[PDB]
């Protein structure tokens, strides 16, 4: 409602980088906030791309950034009759960006790993791995809960049981508030898809550089499965958490999977231990259901709520025919130890292949009337097809139908604006809580402040 | 007795048609000045009013183009007839309602077009065996219902990207099948193979020069070249006038939109051409999967057919995309494409057992209501499809058109057209709601309060401005 | 916290096959790999091999190849090393070994378990006094303990009264039996104006001899 | 198989020394290497993983280096817990290989031996034996070495000797000789003696007794 669309802050990273994939506020221990961006193509050393993080101080004319450096050596150990091998080439790195206190963790979900054992090897996989640092200190770290060091022909015998070598883990990733790191990986388990969580100290503290395979003990990885409903689901290509069982101390996780099922799509709601509480079923296949989740309170009872995005989503219109325009589901959760029922609200794209849902954010109470809003992006719609990222608000009985206020690209065609969004904090400290909008297309990230209501 | 057309007192002839589609209008100076000018024709040439000064527009319809429906499909040069009329005028009056007739062929002995699209990843290397005579096995059967048969040849396995490929050892590139004891193709998305010809044994010599690939994940990169096999017509070769039929075989889950983000390819499917010279597929390793909507869009522009030949352990999975996908046909494939052949000929039979109407073009203020005759002369009110029909069936529908108001523009056009047909029928509408003797109006007339009014079809209206 | 538990010593003959085991304490046994390492005071460190628990898999040193058998269960969180056709080169301390973060290191160790192959039945010592010959300000007795089997014993003097001075040393193993002897050193006002006693525990055979020390 | 020669031996330092134990491989292990620590009659205690970094709970005294296959543990400023046995170990290569061993021991100034010779006693001579005791208590260093005599003549026959680790209180060794004979080649002959040559005299300390005399 009272986000100003005339006064906007533009940063922008190198041409063809992808600049703005994906992106995050940043606090350092001041409490200084910045935004964090991913570039998955940035070109590293060798003129290859690697991908890069960015790290944007908040200036109102915004500009170029500063980069977050990492290591973007390929590396290898010969250890233990072994040859270690790591591949950052199209890697992707900044795929997914993440902060939490004064660390941030980037993804590059399609880093490589393979292990060389005389005419015998792992094969070459996508594994994936994120890096951690610390800006104001320079610390960094690693973490690639995928990596193994079975053969090729162990995997065939065991019938590719436990199979962790295409995890691509960091290709979405979340932070709880105390500090657990936790990664999804849709590849995992030979493309059930997975989830790992550890905390980000034990990262920290147990992590060495050249090491390439290392333990961390308090880490905890999700469970394979015999049942052919999660084969091809990609479990895990979103991930978010909650507070979704009545008890405070424990954090719950949700997980998107929008191929489960042969393509229904499908979202689940676990506990730490990765047990399942509930199970959010599609309503179209090939939808993608699942594709993005959102957590937040928006009807103000104090019970976080659950918004699915399933941007593939086809309309049923006059004359027997659909028309492929996105939907995203809200589901409001009940008063003590219940089920989550239907969904309390439908949300329906209009402009054809808009792909309205690809992104779910938390505004946060934008309006600052009691009842915390979200922002859903079609980043293909509008008249034009440029782009459009609409506001909705919240109510007592859950989100208006309608939004209050539309957001259209100021980028030119093709530039995804919207794909990657974020919101809930207040980057200019005048009261109102702000958002960051991507446009990885014209590799650029919008910024909208927040204004008193009109 | 007094009507509808006098107790409303109309001032013009514009507005006396306009009241209903039964009054009239009277032009005629010598008229008395307690006798209205707008009531029935036939009260009106009672009251001694000139015949010729009487305005009253009759709704009708008649025929422009009616060729008769052709009898054969085979020869001509497009000069096939299968819709009844072709091109119809209609004039109707304001509020009014007219009734006109089509009538729809399932035209015998129709070309054909049949492209086998199919999955050679590895586990249909022994399906690549039992079609080896399916080009003259199939021109055999096909003669029996067509004379202008001309078949294709296509093939898909994957995105030749990791992870969907294996890209270690070096030699795993050029033969996936490395580790194993054979030797297969590098892995490829998708390639033109045969353009559509009638030398059926072209079909049978290049099928025995093809072999697998091999790939990592179970679900398949098909949907990648059903979009290529449509939008690329010039290759493949489709015919303008000929029934178009896309044959899609696998055994295997196939991949949809959003899955290329686990290849690191997020760009969206323009559903564009990109089958060059060499006739491989270039956008495989940098353009998503189609999605459901765009596929179904280009099939319709294309007048594609698609059928899902399947086995089934996959069966329940194609024939819920084929909901999903009207127009659609799903059969249960053998686990080596044996019975591949029977499964096209049912196809064909179910894809033109099937006559529905279609709208495009039509006003806003137009509205149409259809009467259905399937089966023998049984009527079926409400319904503007029909089902359950064999090559050479006839089926006739009735139409009423009915206009509200009077829209601005007078001559507007649309078309009636049955899905997937070349002809159709174009109906030119002509919206009858003025009068002739506006035509000679007298502006500024003497006779209206000294020039300030203009005098047309014998009554005096106020002049504009006031 | 990490803590490696293995079993006791064991007491074993030759050709005969013994069976120790490594429980781990504070984590899960499936985490990482687990070696076995032999100890011997010559020979040194030698490395036996590794396993998986995760899945069973394991690696061996050629040398080992046919005596050690490496399993674990990861129900009792528990791991093992089998010997078998033991021989008298078989006597060491072995350990269990896990690493901290590297995957092939070996950092968190055991207390060991110490395996003794011998034919020898129980046998009670020979205690010996050893008094000196027939001077000066400091004077120096002895105690001889021959041909006892199994290990260990505890030698005091005066039943742990005179402590100062002492020196017992390590047992030898002299033709399948052990051999152990103790020296005690006082002034010459002490000795024999004091009653100076060997006092030898074997708890195996459950003897306590003691020999007073006399002069020649 | 990888050899690891790791020198020197042993070492004679003080409180406070900073020294250097050193581990050289028979080919390039890459850092591939890790150094222990066993405490005098107790188990193994991880110092260093991956030539530099430190294990959790060990001291910063302590400090890894090295590369190809030269590499070196040191311990700056050594406190009263640091002496014990230091072994490295590959694992570049399986099997696995280890280092002879390096023993840290306490230095102190020389001391020579107070010998001791004890006749067989009266018990052991009637059952069928006769064993000549030697102690050779409290000196330094380490390096003895004794010799018996049997009426001036050599004998290595049937030796058993015996040492001590390094005391706690004065830091000095001690070792026990004991020569076993039987009863009737114990009186054969008339002089037993045992000779201590150390560095602590250039003439070997003797002590001996005759049989039957007293
Ligand atoms: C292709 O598409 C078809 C239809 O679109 C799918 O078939 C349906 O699959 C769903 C899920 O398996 C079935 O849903 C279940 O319905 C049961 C009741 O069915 C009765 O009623 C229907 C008419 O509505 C009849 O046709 C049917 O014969 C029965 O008489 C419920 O009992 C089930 O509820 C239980 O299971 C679900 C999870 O499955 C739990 O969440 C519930 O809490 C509860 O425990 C369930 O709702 C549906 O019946 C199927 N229809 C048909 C006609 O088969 C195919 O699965 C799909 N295939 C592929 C490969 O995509
Ligand atoms: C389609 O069929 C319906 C019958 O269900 C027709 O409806 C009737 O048409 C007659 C025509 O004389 C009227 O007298 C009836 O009053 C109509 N009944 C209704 C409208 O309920 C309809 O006219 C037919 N239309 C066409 C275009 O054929
Ligand atoms: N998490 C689990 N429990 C789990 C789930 C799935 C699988 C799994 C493994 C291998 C599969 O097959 C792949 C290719 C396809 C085909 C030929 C081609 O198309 O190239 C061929 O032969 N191999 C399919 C599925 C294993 C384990
Ligand atoms: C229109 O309908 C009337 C009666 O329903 C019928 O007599 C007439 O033939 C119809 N017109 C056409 C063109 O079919
Ligand atoms: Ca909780
Ligand atoms: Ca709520
Ligand atoms: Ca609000
Ligand atoms: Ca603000
Ligand atoms: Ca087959
Ligand atoms: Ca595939
Ligand atoms: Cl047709
Ligand atoms: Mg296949």
């Amino acid at each position: 409602l009272n986000l100003d669309p005339v006064q906007l802050t533009f940063y922008a990273g190198p041409n063809g980088s992808q600049f703005g994939f994906s992106l995050d506020f940043h606090k350092d221990s001041h409490g200084r906030v910045a935004i964090v961006v991913g570039a998955p193509r940035t070109l590293g050393p060798s003129q290859e791309e690697t991908g890069g993080v960015f790290l944007c101080p908040w200036r109102a004319e915004g500009g170029q950034c500063p980069s977050l450096l990492f290591d973007l050596r390929d590396e290898t150990r010969n250890v233990g009759s072994q040859t270690l091998q790591t591949f950052k080439a199209r890697q992707g790195l900044g795929a997914s960006v993440v902060s939490w206190s004064d660390v941030i963790v980037a993804c590059a979900p399609w880093q490589h790993w393979n292990v060389l054992e005389k005419t015998e090897e792992a094969e070459k996989t996508p594994v994936g791995s994120c890096f951690l640092a610390q800006p104001e200190s320079g610390r960094r770290a690693e973490y690639s809960p995928c990596r193994g060091n079975t053969l090729s022909r162990i995997y065939v015998e065991n019938d590719f049981s436990w199979d962790k070598r295409y995890c691509e883990a960091g290709f979405s990733s979340v932070v709880t508030q105390a500090g657990e790191l936790v990664l999804g990986a849709p590849g995992g388990y030979y493309f059930l898809g997975l989830l790992a969580q550890a905390p980000v100290a034990d990262i920290f503290s147990s992590y060495r550089p050249g090491i390439l395979l290392w333990h961390v003990s308090s880490q905890s990885l999700s469970f394979d499965s015999s049942n052919p409903e999660y084969f091809d689901g990609y479990w895990g290509y979103s991930v978010a958490v909650g507070e979704f069982d009545g008890d405070l101390n424990t954090t719950e996780y949700v997980v998107g999977a929008p191929t489960w099922s042969w393509t229904l799509g499908a979202v689940e709601i676990l506990d730490s231990y990765y047990q399942r509480l509930h199970r959010l079923r599609g309503e179209q296949m090939a939808s993608y259901f699942g594709h993005s989740v959102a957590v937040t309170d928006v009807n103000g009872d104090g019970r976080h709520d659950l918004l699915v995005g399933a941007p593939l989503y086809m309309e049923s219109r006059a004359d027997r025919k659909l028309a492929e325009v996105g939907r995203v589901y809200l589901f409001l959760q009940p008063r003590g130890p219940h089920a989550l029922g239907a969904p309390s609200l439908l949300l329906t794209g209009t402009q054809l292949y808009g792909r309205f849902g690809s992104a779910i954010a938390p505004l946060g109470d934008l309006d600052r009337d009691g009842y915390n809003d979200i922002a859903v992006a079609a980043p293909y719609g509008g008249p034009s097809g440029r782009g459009q990222v609409l506001v909705f608000l919240g109510q007592s009985e859950g989100l208006r139908s309608r939004p209050s206020q539309v957001l259209d690209s100021p980028f030119p065609t093709g530039s995804a604006f919207g794909f990657s969004l974020r919101g809930a904090v207040d980057i200019d400290d005048n009261g109102y809580p702000d958002l960051i909008v991507g446009a990885y297309g014209a590799n650029q990230v919008a910024v909208y402040r927040a204004q008193p209501v009109v | 007795g007094p009507n509808i057309c006098t107790t409303r007192g109309v001032s013009s002839c514009q507005q006396c048609l306009a009241v209903s589609p039964m009054c009239a209008w009277c032009s005629d100076e010598a008229l008395p000045l307690g006798s209205p000018r707008c009531d029935l024709k036939e009260n009106l040439l009672k009251d001694n009013c000139a015949p010729e000064s009487i305005e009253f527009p009759v709704s009708e319809a008649r025929v422009l183009e009616d060729r008769p429906l052709s009898d054969k499909g085979s020869g001509d040069s497009s000069q096939v007839t299968q819709v009844s009329p072709q091109r119809i005028a209609l004039r109707l009056r304001p509020d009014d309602s007219k009734n006109f007739s089509i009538q729809v062929r399932q035209v015998e002995d129709y070309p054909v077009d049949i492209y086998y699209l199919m999955d050679l990843s590895y586990s249909m290397k022994d399906d690549l065996w039992s079609i080896q005579n399916l080009g003259t096995k199939l021109a055999t059967q096909m003669r029996k219902l067509t004379s202008n048969l001309r078949i294709g040849f296509g093939a898909f396995v994957d995105k030749p990207v990791s992870p969907y490929m294996y890209i270690s050892p070096p030699e795993a590139l050029e033969n996936p099948c490395y580790d194993m004891k054979t030797t297969c193709l590098p892995m490829f998305g998708y390639k033109h193979v045969l353009t559509l010809t009638d030398q059926v044994t072209r079909f049978n010599e290049e099928v025995k020069k093809q072999s697998v690939s091999r790939n990592r994940d179970a679900p398949e990169g098909g949907f990648d070249a059903i979009m290529q096999a449509t939008v690329c017509d010039e290759k493949i070769g489709w015919r303008n006038d000929a029934s178009h039929l896309l044959v899609f075989t696998t055994d295997a889950k196939t991949h949809i939109a959003l899955d290329g983000r686990l290849a690191g390819i997020v760009q969206p499917n323009d559903g564009q051409c990109h089958v060059g010279s060499d006739n491989h597929y270039s956008a495989s390793t940098t353009m998503d999967y189609p999605s459901l909507g765009l596929m179904t869009e280009k099939l319709s522009q294309k007048n594609i057919n698609l059928i899902f030949a399947v086995t089934e352990n996959v069966v329940n999975l194609y024939q819920n995309y084929s909901e999903l996908i009207p127009g659609t046909t799903v059969g249960v494939l053998s686990m080596d494409s044996s019975n591949v052949l029977q499964l096209i000929v049912d196809a064909y039979g179910k894809i033109r057992s099937k006559v529905e109407l279609e709208v495009r073009d039509l006003p806003e203020e137009l509205s149409l209501s259809f009467n259905a005759t399937c089966l023998n002369n049984e009527v079926i009110p409400g319904l503007k499809s029909c089902m359950g029909l064999k090559i050479g069936d006839t089926v006739s529908f009735s139409i009423e058109a009915k206009v509200r108001g009077c829209p601005q523009e007078k001559e507007k056009s649309f078309t009636i057209k049955p899905v997937g047909f070349k002809d159709s029928l174009i109906v030119q509408v002509t919206f009858d709601c003025d009068c002739a003797c506006q035509a000679q109006a007298e502006p500024n007339s003497h006779r209206c309060n000294n020039g300030n009014g203009t005098f047309e079809c014998g009554v005096c209206r106020c002049g504009p401005g006031w | 916290e990490v803590q490696l538990q293995q079993s006791g010593a064991e007491l074993v003959k030759p050709g005969a096959s013994v069976k120790l085991s490594c429980t781990a304490s504070g984590f899960n046994i499936k985490d990482t790999y687990v070696h076995w390492v032999k100890q011997r005071p010559e020979q040194g460190l030698e490395w036996i091999g590794r396993i998986d628990p995760a899945n069973g898999y394991t690696k061996y040193d050629p040398k080992f190849q046919g005596k050690a058998t490496i399993t674990a269960d990861t129900s009792s969180n528990t791991a093992y090393l089998q010997l078998s056709s033991l021989t008298s080169e078989d006597t060491a301390v072995y350990y269990c070994v896990r690493p901290l973060y590297d995957y092939y290191a070996m950092d968190y160790w055991g207390q060991g378990t110490s395996v003794t192959v011998s034919s020898a039945k129980t046998t009670a010592p020979s205690v010996y006094p050893l008094a000196p010959v027939c001077t000066g300000s400091s004077v120096t007795l002895g105690c001889l303990v021959k041909g006892y089997f199994p290990e260990p014993v505890t030698l005091t003097w005066n039943s742990g009264s005179l402590s100062s001075g002492v020196h017992t040393f390590p047992a030898v193993l002299q033709s399948d039996l052990y051999t152990l002897s103790s020296s005690v050193t006082v002034t010459s006002s002490t000795w024999p104006s004091q009653s100076i006693t060997c006092n030898v525990a074997h708890p195996a055979s459950s003897t306590k001899v003691d020999k007073k020390i006399e002069p020649r | 198989d990888i050899l690891m020669t790791q020198s020197p031996s042993s070492m004679s330092v003080s409180l406070g020394d900073t020294v250097s134990i050193t581990c050289h491989a028979s080919q390039g292990i890459s850092s591939n290497i890790g150094w222990l620590q066993q405490k005098p009659g107790k188990s193994f205690m991880g110092l260093i993983y991956y030539g530099t970094n430190l294990v959790d709970g060990v001291p910063s005294r302590f400090s890894g280096s090295g590369s190809g296959a030269d590499y070196s543990l040191t311990i700056s400023s050594l406190d009263s817990e640091d002496f014990a046995d230091y072994y490295c170990v590959q694992y570049a290569q399986l099997p696995y290989t280890f280092g002879g061993g390096t023993k840290l021991e306490i230095k102190r100034a020389d001391a020579a031996p107070t010998v001791s010779i004890f006749p067989p006693s009266s018990e052991q001579l009637t059952s069928g034996g006769a064993s000549v005791v030697c102690f050779l208590n409290n000196f330094y260093p380490k390096d003895i070495n004794v010799k018996w005599k049997i009426d001036g003549s050599e004998r290595q026959n049937g030796v058993l000797n015996s040492w001590t680790d390094q005391d706690s209180k004065d830091s000095t060794y001690s070792m026990s000789s004991t020569l076993t004979l039987t009863k009737d080649e114990y009186e054969r002959h008339n002089s037993y003696t045992c000779e201590a040559t150390h560095k602590t005299s250039t003439s070997p300390i003797v002590k001996s007794f005759n049989r039957n005399e007293c």
